[PDB]
């Protein structure tokens, strides 16, 4: 039981952190979705300028 | 979608699993444990404490009282022979 105590000694500590950053790294990316937005306008733009 | 949480849901873990009554049990039985033969009070004299002390213990163990108390009914009806025949 020592040895399974000893497991999670420092581990609330970490998961503090692990739950902070991980959710950051999550939501951090719809930035990058309305990034999309203004990438495939831009694709859509050059598909029929290429066919004009 | 979100984050999940068991790795900090030991709260109202440590009461249901198996060894936490193991646990609980010989933090109990570990406490008013005299440390090593402690307050053995080695001699007691009530005029035939002794007697239980040099026979009647672990260490000695051996017949001899009873070899004893045999003589002791050697020692009886004998002399109640010398009453009655």
């Amino acid at each position: 039981r020592i040895d399974s105590v000893s497991q999670l000694q420092n581990v609330a500590e970490t998961t503090k952190v692990l739950f902070d950053v991980s959710k950051e790294t999550v939501e951090l990316e719809s930035e990058a979705f309305e990034l999309k937005q203004k990438v495939e306008l831009a694709h859509e733009a050059k598909a029929v300028l290429d066919s004009w | 979608v979100s984050t999940l949480i068991p790795p900090k849901v030991v709260s109202s873990k440590n009461i249901g699993s198996a060894p936490n009554a193991k646990r609980i049990a010989n933090v109990v039985h570990f406490y008013k444990s005299l440390p090593q033969g402690p307050a053995p009070a080695i001699k007691a004299n009530t005029r035939l404490a002794r007697y239980k002390a040099k026979y009647f213990d672990g260490d000695n163990a051996s017949g001899k009282p009873l070899w004893h108390f045999a003589l002791g009914i050697i020692a009886f009806g004998y002399s109640m022979e010398y009453y009655f025949h």
